[PDB]
């Protein structure tokens, strides 16, 4: 089974122990290691940070202790926004550009793949027409990857898409059966089906409905999301179920109203070391004296609240869960979003290094 | 996230 991992690039910028560097992570923690993220300079693959290359050369080196781990660069994520990808798919030249830009980035870098992170194609500021660019995109990029391998004699490049859980951006920028063909494996992100964006308290990653949902939020857990990508034609050995090792706060209307669906004022409390309200690392819950911690009986997952402070997150026993689920349903692996948010230097959960992603890796 | 993130 694949046991996918982002490392962020601007981890590195947290204070303390929460700074983490290429020199926290373990070769043989994972299987596969995407480096979130590249940008775009004119329709080009570009670096984000000043210190990038370097960090690659780090990441990258990693194969020399584990000559079986496989390195993907990520290009996007949220805060990248759609506008540049949008103008990158409109023509076939501006694809083109990209396309080629991209082999010879990841060769150059030594990466063994790319992970394209758009969020998200038809939706955010991204046209309609965009679903189906982006599926030409896909198709671009898997055509070029092939040929490269074909001619150079190397490994093909591996393209992976990290892809929304949400019906309505699966709807609006996805057509799966068929972007599902040429991609080798799809991290779908199986969290922030809940968060501060919300009037009431809700989990981030819930692996079942509560038995009060109905509807439309019946919709909003991992198994729907799960059945969601495989029903519209995602080989099961493809789909990776995303886990997040951080969770998402909630300030509370009321201290004495603590359940999930409760009233909500807004985001929880940053954390000292993440600083961003509504989410915490793990490394930020799993100690919290004086809360009290529950489990959502029927969703399979945590929540803590302390005051008016109410966050939902994932621990050992999720995580346990959840890859038994993913086994059930024949999946190819679990994907971790992401490796800076688990307590990877094991200062604060007392449970030694990486608790959370270490459990994937045994479980899996 | 979905602005923070």
């Amino acid at each position: 089974a694949k046991l996918v991992c982002y490392f962020t690039n601007w981890a590195q910028y947290r204070q303390g122990e929460a700074r983490f560097l290429p020199k926290d992570l373990d070769p043989s923690l994972c299987t596969h290691l995407i480096y979130a993220f590249a940008g775009m300079t004119n329709h080009q693959l570009s670096t984000t940070e000043w210190n990038d290359e370097t960090l690659y050369q780090e990441f990258n080196g990693l194969k020399k202790m584990n000559p079986k781990l496989k390195t993907l660069l990520a290009i996007g994520g949220w805060n990248f926004g759609t506008q540049k990808f949008t103008d990158m798919v409109a023509t076939a030249n501006n694809r083109q550009t990209f396309v080629n830009s991209a082999i010879r980035f990841l060769r150059k870098y030594s990466f063994d793949g790319l992970d394209l992170d758009w969020e998200y194609p038809g939706s955010q500021g991204s046209p309609a027409v965009d679903k189906e660019r982006f599926t030409t995109l896909v198709q671009d990029l898997a055509n070029a990857f092939q040929q490269e391998a074909q001619t150079s004699g190397k490994e093909r490049l591996l393209l992976s898409a990290a892809v929304p859980a949400g019906q309505t951006y699966v709807d609006a920028g996805y057509e799966v059966d068929k972007i599902a063909q040429n991609l080798d494996f799809v991290n779908l992100m199986a969290y922030d089906f809940h968060g501060s964006w919300e009037k009431v308290t809700g989990h981030n990653s819930p692996l079942y409905k509560r038995q009060e949902e109905s509807g439309a939020a019946a919709s909003l857990n991992v198994d729907a999301a799960v059945q969601q990508w495989l029903q519209k034609g995602t080989p099961a050995s493809k789909l990776i179920l995303g886990m997040p090792t951080y969770g998402r706060s909630f300030t509370l209307a009321s201290s004495s109203d603590t359940r999930v669906g409760a009233p909500a004022t807004g985001s929880g409390t940053p954390g000292p070391f993440t600083k961003e309200g509504g989410m915490l690392a793990y490394y930020e819950v799993c100690s919290w004296k004086g809360a009290t911690k529950q489990r959502i009986q029927d969703q399979k997952v945590p929540y803590i609240f302390r005051d008016n402070q109410w966050v939902g997150f994932d621990d050992v026993e999720s995580f346990k869960t959840k890859v038994s689920y993913l086994k059930q349903k024949g999946l190819g692996g679990a994907m971790v979003w992401a490796l800076d948010l688990d307590d990877f230097a094991g200062f604060s959960c007392n449970q030694g290094r990486y608790p959370l992603i270490q459990t994937l890796r045994q479980e899996l | 996230r979905f602005x923070x993130x």
